[PDB]
C-alpha cells in the first residue's frame, strides 16, 4: 500500500452533516457583513458630511 | 442645501420666509414715513399760532 493509500471508510455521514452545518454558518455570517457593512455606510456619508457642516 | 440631504421642504421655509421677514420689514418702513408724513402734516395744521401778518 503505497504512502498515503485507499484503505479504509466509516459513518462520514455525522462528520460531514457537521461540515455542512459549520459552512451554512459562515455562509450567513457572510450575509451579516452584507447589512452590518451598508448599515455602516448610510452612517458613514451621514456622518462625514453632518461634521463638516 | 448643497450638503446633499436636508430636503428642499425646510430650504422652502427658509426662502419664502426670508421674503417674508424681509418684506414684512417694507411695510414698517412705509408706515415710519406715513407716520412721519402725518406728523409734520400735523404740525402744519399748527401753523396757525400768531395768524402772521
Amino acid at each position: 500500500v503505497k504512502k498515503g493509500d485507499l484503505l479504509a471508510e466509516i459513518d462520514s455521514t455525522t462528520q460531514i452533516n457537521t461540515l455542512n452545518t459549520r459552512k451554512a454558518a459562515l455562509a450567513s455570517y457572510q450575509a451579516q457583513l452584507v447589512a452590518r457593512k451598508t448599515a455602516y455606510d448610510v452612517a458613514l456619508s451621514n456622518y462625514q458630511r453632518l461634521s463638516k457642516l | 442645501y448643497g450638503q446633499k440631504a436636508t430636503s428642499l421642504d425646510t430650504l422652502n421655509t427658509a426662502k419664502a420666509t426670508l421674503n417674508n421677514a424681509k418684506a414684512e420689514m417694507d411695510v414698517v418702513q412705509e408706515n415710519i414715513k406715513q407716520a412721519e408724513i402725518e406728523v409734520n402734516t400735523a404740525e402744519t395744521n399748527l401753523g396757525y399760532t400768531k395768524i402772521t401778518s
